[PDB]
């Protein structure tokens, strides 16, 4: 979570000790599920945990789309979420592929859904 | 010329500036009703090589009634009620013999050189030529040039049903005819110039040679190829060959000596299309002949290898399909030999990017696979990997006709290699983007595994085997059978070791049959039906019994390509399982199936009364007898 | 066949290679037509055997044939089992028709 | 009318764009074998009809070594590759002289003995 | 000739494009209509043909469909009859719109 | 030192890809009309009269030896934006240009006769070919390679000089 | 043989490089208007890699790529990149049909 | 007139913005069929005559959407309408959803 | 906001501010320093759409009065200062 | 001196064609909306993992 | 300026149209029920879009159609209860499985 910007920009500036609410899902609980969502956040954090700064480019790649001043994550659509979370996706295999030293076509189906959830 | 008010729409000049593109572009567009008024005409199905037949050249007052009369019959045949043509066609072949010859020919057969017809009314014109052909029994020359120019080009014709009845009437004109008079029309044709007229007779004098047998035909071939007069004559001559020995198959044999007069001498001339086309038409004779022939052959072995070690090019192609097939009827001692002295050139020629290069290689593995001397581990440690990595490009997938090469040659280095080599390598293509590839690398394993058996691998390629296939089967999207047969095949193999792998397997099965495209659910029930002989072998009937619920809740499903396959798994699961312990059970199943015979279809009908009769059979107690007579009605 | 008169049968000595019913054709002797109570399987020549023809079934001759062919026990007592080869050789004008109707 | 085949039954099929097409098998290569090409199309024609797909960097043409005329075949790089996607794909099976050319994609090894020939072409397509 | 089907019998079909459990008429009708398509150049002929030489014609049946305050006709004509009379509508149409027959002021008019 | 290698590049146009694009069926014809290029009369049904207040264009020949006779032939130039001149001998020879002089010294694609639209304006006009002899107008030489502005009753002779004029070419305004 | 190996292996990094296209090898790629337009002040006031670039309108294409300076202007094509464009358009058209002539 | 003028290429990121603006909606200029349609004249009074020959009411008489194009968008009203309901959440606490025992309602298909 | 989301101008928040401007002073007001607050912070953001309907927006205010017109006064053309 | 091929008028951008302009209009007679409410179910598809990517992106 | 009001004629076709809707056959699933009311719906507000907003009339027999088809949904099972039928039933787009009816009714009604 640290590695996010705007919750590092409270921690690190915060000189009392303090609460702070936010709303880590921006807007998404319209037209998503609590399910669904607490599923992409846990990805966009795995990627977030293990690359980092590669993640973060695959975030904020496109300027134009901009995070508003409430939000934390980026503001996309629902078919941009649908692309991010196969990169974000992705980030997760190539980064175990360079860990592990394994050819990821070498695993079993079953083998890369518990790499990507753990 | 001030305007009132403003414009709102679009100016108005600029519409008619719109309206006259569709006047210029759409006279070059082809609409709806252009495209199929010409599709109708057959001249699309055709390359610019067969348009090529309209190039050849074809060359009172009571009587004046009969003039009409076949004019009509003919016309009724050609276009006409069915009732119509029915009788016309009664009245042709019994009244052919009256009608003069002369009058039918020179009415009939110009509608088969029009632009025009359809193959419906082609094939209702040639089945007059055929009908009248076989009765009148004495013919003149001049037709039967005629009737060559007509009939012959159906021989190279798109789809086997035309290029036979192409063949019906030749083999039939050959015997009216007789030997003397064909053969005179043929040898002013094979010396003729245009090259389509040249390859279409070589195809016709071949299926005269099957008839009359080909030693009547022998010295016109042996005249034509050792002809010095035309090189086009040697060429043409040698292609009569191969249709004699594509179409006398084995039985070429006894005459190989014979013909052997031709392709040898005719071998040495210096144009090397000649060159080629023997090279293509021993690998015929060599291969159609199979274990007999040798003892023939080694005569025209020796300037074969002096061919291959020079000139490569197309030369080396054509001269290693012949060597190639040369081998496997040559006696162990020098087949040895020669294909180490071979497999010396393909590994040179794997990177060779013609086609008509790696039909060579293909073949020549191929038949250098049942050779001794190569050991598996040779193969395994050079030409595999390379072979693999070359010939399986999703290009070769694309294409049937040299996928049927790739597989096949796949499969014959099976019985050298490993069955976990191979196995082991077609992994990638299985899980491959392209649907085309998947389909490929399934008949693969398939066919390789009906062969050598599952005994081989070792368990992670039995586990990395099934992930595939389930990807590759969870990704089609068009229906085919090859994913279930290859899917079922495996499940046969290995049965007793497949029931960890069978948990995981029928958890999918019940998410596709909910899944909102129809097909999905079709293929989620298709799997089920070959699952079963496995699933019972494993021993569960905790695990039949879920999947026959859960196939009987579906049971009233509204589309009937996917209800009549949940019909055929629920019908397996019966007969497999014992009727006692069926959860249902039995005498609450069959009242649901009665009102599905009025489903009308065909799969539910087929795959239910196949079930309502196994339930006669073995359970005949459950419904009462009243229920059994509304079945019967 | 028994019904439709064009086809040509083969009638020449018969090899040791059993003939092949497809599917659809399946349960059928060759030459009565009927699906009652074999007998012997068929043998059909050399010449019927090669290449792909050597799969089909020996009745259509066009769908590839999986189960062996018997004939029946009525055409073993005539004696119509040992004539020859029973394999035809056309496709007939049945199946021609249809297909061009169609397309 | 070999690789035109294969277009038709890939497109058929809505296969649309390279990673699920054929073409993705090469990504790293550029030169196309130009074949069936007439005799007297010489280097300056070759780069006539191939820049309607792109903008050639290097041509070179086939031609015997004694008396200098053409083979019949070429191998042409694009600057950009997907050039090569778009010669091969759509230019393949085109007339030209009366006979219709075949195009493919290629690894172009360059060979010692025509080595001046590299910059005597270089130079001219070194110009723009 | 064959655009002007192309529209003819596009506007009839649409008709049956939503239609769900058909009476025998209609099933006469899109018989023609597929078979139009499958012959255009033969439905052609016979259209030209019925324009020049027939002069008498089926019966044409009502009905009235209620508004609750009008009740206002419908006439049902017979499909061989429709497709003439559809592409002899669409060709009139056309040429008179071509040749600017109708004056501006004319006014269900296409562009508004 | 000799040569760098015997073998080299071209870098230039074979005849067959500009000849494509051109056919007289035999060969190439070089000139492609310029895009303003219209033929004259569908310029005047652009501006909508019926024929008696058209302009009309005839090339009318006349044989320089004897004018007396009147016309030689007469040529429309109303049908068709631009005309080829060429030899037709009629004594075997390929029928390529338009226009054919029984002229033994004119070559196969001598001049061209152009009409186009300048600003609302048809305008005829004419170019050497770079044909073999040249070419004069108002028997005046004239440039190669510009199209040259026609004017009602100019001459058009197939050589540079008066010696080889057998023929007189006219190019007419037609009004009244 | 190692230094024999290390060689080849250079010779074959040669190879492989030359063979590359050169805008991938560079690579990395692959409302002003409106406003620059929009604006009263305005009025008061070509290849990738640099080589030559055509002039006149060229046919479309997939990828946008324009033709070299030196191409002639004749089309010359089989066809194919017209026919991509009806399956493009058609893919891409039922997509929205499927949903949209739905019913119920 | 500044392509023509300048022999340029409309890059379709200029007119994007109006692509659904315009009383004939810009963007029926680039349909598939309008070849086909250039040729259909007189749709207007074909429309407002189908009163007579058919019963049934299509009541949008006064508009072809293939000349026009589609004149409105109500799509963001079905957003709107949810969120007015208190979210598809506080919707969902009205049905059997939970009884299916589907995770998430995001992909919920209705059999058509 | 919900008027630039509405693809076109209407005269619905015009008259829905009109009838708000005259009710009591304090609306006065937000118009006002809502009119400085687009023109100043909030025009670096919007598409060169949105300013068509900004500029109608504010053109039934001021010309009907209700804004009055000295609220224009911040509006300053140069070269060096202009967005 | 070769002849061109004739471009109409202004030509235009290739996506002005492929974006399946007035593609609504073949709409049902009462469907009011044009897209589904949900991208999920349009998708077709959510996340199929590319094998032969990532083993050029591992190596 | 020119001030618009929708004809009194073509309020009565209106008006008969539903009228038409509730007798038609098919009325009674509720969801054909629903979609009749919306394309009538939508072709009137599509086509007289600005005149609706001054006329009363109009109003009023809005107000009472859509109330009349709500009733159909309600008399279609027995009960006229507002407890059991919450707005969410009638409203919710069709995508989540309501009626997905479009409401112009609620308003207020200028009197
Ligand atoms: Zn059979
Ligand atoms: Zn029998
Ligand atoms: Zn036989």
């Amino acid at each position: 979570a640290m590695s996010i910007d705007k919750l590092s920009d409270v921690v690190m500036k915060a000189t009392e000790p303090q609460m702070v609410l936010f709303n880590i899902y921006d807007d998404w609980l319209d037209r998503i599920s609590s399910y669904t969502a607490f599923s992409r956040l846990t990805l966009l954090l795995r990627a977030l945990k293990t690359n980092e700064e590669s993640a973060k480019m695959i975030l904020l790649s496109d300027p134009t789309i901009t995070i508003k001043s409430y939000h934390l994550w980026p503001s996309f659509t629902d078919e941009q979420w649908i692309t991010i979370e196969s990169q974000m996706r992705d980030l997760i295999l190539t980064e175990y592929g360079r860990k592990y030293n394994v050819n990821i076509s070498a695993l079993t189906q079953t083998e890369i859904k518990d790499i990507i959830l753990g | 010329s001030h305007q009132l008010g403003g414009q709102y729409s679009i100016p108005q000049d600029l519409r008619e500036n719109l309206q006259k593109e569709a006047a210029r572009i759409g006279e070059n567009e082809k609409d709806v009703l252009q495209e199929k008024m010409e599709t109708r005409t057959v001249q699309n199905r055709e390359d610019s090589y067969h348009k090529r037949r309209f190039d050849m050249k074809f060359e009172l007052n009571k009587d004046e009634k009969k003039e009409r009369t076949l004019s009509m019959l003919l016309l009724k045949i050609k276009n006409g009620n069915t009732a119509s043509r029915r009788t016309s066609m009664r009245i042709l072949t019994d009244k052919a013999v009256t009608f003069g010859p002369e009058m039918i020919f020179n009415r009939l057969l110009p509608i088969l050189l029009d632009r025009s017809l359809e193959d419906q009314e082609r094939h209702l014109m040639i089945k007059t030529i055929d009908r009248v052909l076989y009765q009148l029994g004495d013919l003149t020359k001049p037709y039967v040039h005629k009737i060559l120019v007509v009939a012959a080009p159906l021989l190279i014709d798109e789809d086997p049903m035309v290029r036979s009845t192409g063949q019906e009437i030749i083999t039939n004109l050959s015997t009216v005819a007789g030997l003397k008079t064909i053969l005179t029309v043929m040898r002013p044709d094979i010396e003729n110039e245009d090259e389509y007229v040249r390859n279409v007779t070589s195809r016709a004098a071949a299926v005269v040679a099957k008839a009359l047998g080909v030693n009547q035909l022998l010295p016109f071939i042996n005249a034509a190829c050792h002809s010095r007069k035309s090189w086009k004559a040697r060429h043409t001559g040698i292609k009569i060959v191969q249709q004699i020995g594509i179409l006398l198959g084995i039985g070429v044999l006894n005459h190989l000596t014979g013909l052997m007069s031709c392709i040898k001498d005719c071998l040495m001339d210096d144009h090397v299309p000649v060159r080629i086309v023997t090279a293509h038409t021993l690998s015929t004779l060599a291969e159609n002949s199979y274990p007999y022939g040798i003892e023939v052959f080694n005569v025209v072995l020796e300037p074969l290898w002096k061919g291959i070690r020079s000139h490569r090019g197309k030369v080396l192609s054509s001269f290693l399909k012949a060597v190639g097939s040369m081998i496997p009827l040559m006696d162990p001692e020098y087949a040895g030999y020669y294909t180490t002295e071979a497999m010396r050139i393909i590994r040179r020629e794997f990177d060779s990017p013609d086609d008509e290069m790696k039909k060579t290689i293909l073949l020549v593995l191929q038949k250098c696979s049942a050779v001794e001397s190569i050991t598996p581990k040779f193969l395994r440690e050079e030409i595999a990997p390379e072979f693999f990595q070359k010939f399986w490009v999703r290009r070769v997938a694309l294409d049937r006709p040299l996928n049927k090469v790739v597989t096949y040659t796949t499969v014959t280095l099976a019985k050298k290699l490993g069955c976990s080599y191979t196995i082991d390598k077609l992994l990638t293509p299985l899980r491959d983007e392209a649907e085309p590839f998947r389909t490929m690398a399934v008949h693969a394993v398939t066919r390789t595994v009906n062969l050598l058996g599952t005994a081989d691998l070792d368990e992670r390629l039995e586990t990395r085997l099934i992930d595939a296939l389930l990807i590759a089967f969870q990704e089609q999207t068009n229906s085919d059978s090859i994913i279930f047969k290859g899917f079922g095949a495996v499940t046969v193999s290995l049965d007793i070791r497949m029931k960890p792998f069978l948990a995981p397997i029928v958890s999918t099965i019940l998410n596709h049959l909910k899944h909102k495209t129809p097909l999905v659910r079709q293929h989620a029930a298709d799997l089920c039906a070959i699952l079963i002989p496995v699933i019972k072998n494993c021993h569960e009937f905790e695990m039949l019994n879920k999947l026959n619920i859960i196939l009987y809740e579906s049971l009233g499903e509204v589309y009937p390509e996917v209800l009549g396959s949940i019909i055929n798994a629920m019908y397996c699961i019966t007969s497999v399982m014992d009727l006692d312990k069926l959860q249902p059970p039995i005498n609450q199943i069959l009242p649901t199936l009665t009102p599905i015979l009025r489903n009308k279809h065909r799969k539910v009908e087929v795959n239910t009364i196949k079930f309502v009769g196994l339930i006669g059979k073995l359970a005949p107690t459950y419904a009462p007898p009243k229920e059994w007579m509304r079945i019967c009605f | 066949s028994r019904h439709q008169f064009d086809l040509i049968m083969c009638l020449k000595q018969p090899g040791v290679q059993t003939g092949l019913l497809c599917e659809k054709c399946d349960g059928k002797c060759p030459i009565c037509d009927s699906y009652v109570r074999p007998k012997r399987k068929v043998r059909v020549c050399e010449n019927c055997s090669f290449g792909k023809q050597a799969k089909n079934c020996i009745i259509c001759n066009l769908n590839v044939g999986v189960n062996d062919a018997f004939y029946c026990w009525e055409c073993c007592r005539l004696g119509k089992d040992k004539d020859g080869c029973p394999r035809i050789l056309n496709l007939g004008s049945n199946r021609l028709d249809r297909h061009f109707e169609k397309k | 009318n070999k690789i035109q085949q294969i277009n038709d039954k890939e497109l058929q099929s809505g296969i649309l764009s390279p990673h699920q097409s054929w073409h993705n098998e090469y990504k790293d290569n550029a030169y196309i074998y130009i074949g069936n090409l007439n005799r007297e199309l010489t280097e300056g024609d070759i780069l006539t009809v191939f820049s309607e797909y792109g903008v050639p960097v290097d041509v070179i043409l086939s031609r015997d070594e004694n008396t200098g005329e053409s083979q019949g075949f070429a191998y042409l790089k694009y600057e950009d590759q997907r050039s090569t996607i778009l010669a091969v794909d759509n230019l393949n099976g085109f007339k030209i002289g009366g006979r219709a050319l075949k195009i493919d994609h290629t690894f172009y090894r360059p060979k010692r003995s025509l080595q001046k020939y590299y910059e005597a072409v270089k130079e001219e397509l070194d110009r723009d | 000739d064959t655009k002007i089907l192309v529209l003819a019998l596009e506007d009839l079909k649409d008709v049956y494009a939503s239609k769900v459990r058909l009476n025998a008429s209609e099933r006469e009708e899109l018989a023609l209509i597929e078979e139009a398509y499958d012959n255009p150049h033969d439905t052609l002929n016979r259209i030209k043909k019925y324009l020049l030489t027939q002069r008498v014609f089926k019966p044409v049946d009502i009905t009235m469909m209620e508004n609750y305050q009008n009740i206002s006709p419908v006439y049902s004509v017979d499909p061989l009859e429709k497709i003439t009379d559809a592409y002899l509508d669409q060709y009139l149409w056309y040429e008179a719109d071509q040749r600017k027959l109708f004056p501006n002021w004319i006014k269900p008019s296409d562009s508004e | 030192k000799s040569q760098y290698i015997d073998i080299m590049p071209d870098f230039s146009p074979s005849g067959l890809l500009e000849l494509e694009s051109n056919n007289k069926e035999g060969i190439a014809l070089k000139h492609v009309e310029p895009q303003d290029a219209i033929s004259p009369d569908n310029y005047m049904d652009m501006l909508g009269l019926e024929a008696r207040d058209r302009t009309m264009y005839e090339l009318v020949i006349y044989r320089k030896n004897d004018k007396d006779k009147g016309p030689w032939k007469r040529y429309d130039l109303n049908g068709r934006s631009c005309y080829l001149v060429g030899r037709e001998l009629g004594h075997t020879e390929i029928v390529v240009a338009d226009i054919g002089i029984p002229e033994e010294t004119s070559s196969k694609q001598h001049c061209v006769i152009q009409f186009r639209n300048v600003r609302g304006i048809l305008k005829c006009y004419v170019m050497d070919l770079d044909s073999s002899n040249g070419t004069c107008l108002n028997n005046v030489v004239i440039p190669g390679a510009r199209y040259i502005e026609l004017r009602s009753g100019d001459v058009l002779t197939l050589s540079e000089f008066e010696e080889d004029n057998d023929y007189e070419l006219i190019f007419m305004n037609v009004h009244h | 043989s190692k230094y024999e190996d290390e060689k080849a292996a250079e010779r074959e990094q040669y190879l492989k490089n030359l063979n590359m296209g050169d805008v991938q090898k560079l690579g990395i790629n692959v409302t002003a208007s409106s406003l620059t337009i929009e604006d009263p002040a305005i009025t008061f006031t070509t290849s990738l890699l640099g080589r030559k670039l055509y002039d006149k309108p060229a046919p479309e294409n997939r990828f946008a790529i324009m033709p070299g300076s030196r191409w002639d202007g004749v089309h010359r094509s089989n066809g194919f990149e017209e026919k991509w464009f009806a399956k493009q358009n058609e893919i891409n058209e039922k997509k929205v049909q499927s949903y949209t002539l739905q019913e119920d | 007139q500044e392509a023509i003028q300048q022999n340029r290429r409309l890059a379709f990121e200029e007119l994007e913005g109006s692509w659904d603006r315009g009383i004939p909606r810009i963007s029926t200029l680039f349909q598939r069929d309008r070849h086909t349609l250039a040729y259909d004249r007189g749709h207007r009074i074909r429309r407002e005559f189908k009163q007579y020959s058919l019963e049934r009411n299509s009541p949008f008489w006064w508009t072809n959407s293939h000349h026009d194009g589609k004149l409105w968008n109500l799509n963001a009203y079905r957003t709107d309408v949810i969120q007015a309901l208190g979210g598809i959440e506080t919707i969902l606490e009205h049905t059997l959803f939970k009884g299916t025992g589907f995770n998430s309602w995001e992909g919920l298909f209705w059999e058509k | 906001k919900s008027s630039l989301q509405e693809s076109t101008f209407s005269k619905f928040y015009s008259i829905l501010s009109e009838r708000m401007i005259t009710f009591h002073r304090s609306w006065q007001t937000a118009y006002n320093e809502t009119f400085e607050q687009n023109y100043t912070q909030d025009i670096e953001d919007y598409e060169t759409d949105q300013l068509r309907i900004l500029g109608k927006f504010w053109g039934h205010l001021i010309s009907y009065e209700f804004l009055p017109m000295d609220c224009l006064k911040i509006i300053k053309l140069t070269e060096e200062e202009s967005c | 001196a070769a002849k061109r091929s004739e471009q109409p008028d202004l030509q235009y951008d290739s996506r002005f064609f492929t974006r399946g302009a007035n593609a609504s209009a073949k709409r049902h007679e009462d469907q009011v909306y044009d897209n589904p409410l949900f991208v999920q179910q349009d998708i077709e598809s959510i996340y199929k993992t590319n094998y032969e990517k990532l083993d050029e992106a591992v190596n | 300026k020119a001030y618009l009001k929708v004809s009194e004629e073509e309020i009565k076709k209106f008006d008969s149209r539903i009228r038409g809707i509730l007798m038609a056959s098919g009325s009674t699933t509720f969801t054909k029920v629903a979609a009749k009311w919306n394309t009538s719906l939508i072709s009137l507000f599509t086509y007289f879009r600005e005149a609706i907003v001054a006329t009363e009339p109009l109003l009023d027999i809005l107000v009472k159609g859509e109330t009349r088809i709500q009733n159909r949904v309600k008399l279609g099972l027995n009960s006229k209860m507002p407890t059991r039928f919450p707005p969410a039933v009638f409203y919710t787009p069709k995508e989540l499985g309501g009626l997905g009816m479009i409401s112009a009714s609620h308003i207020l009604i200028p009197a």
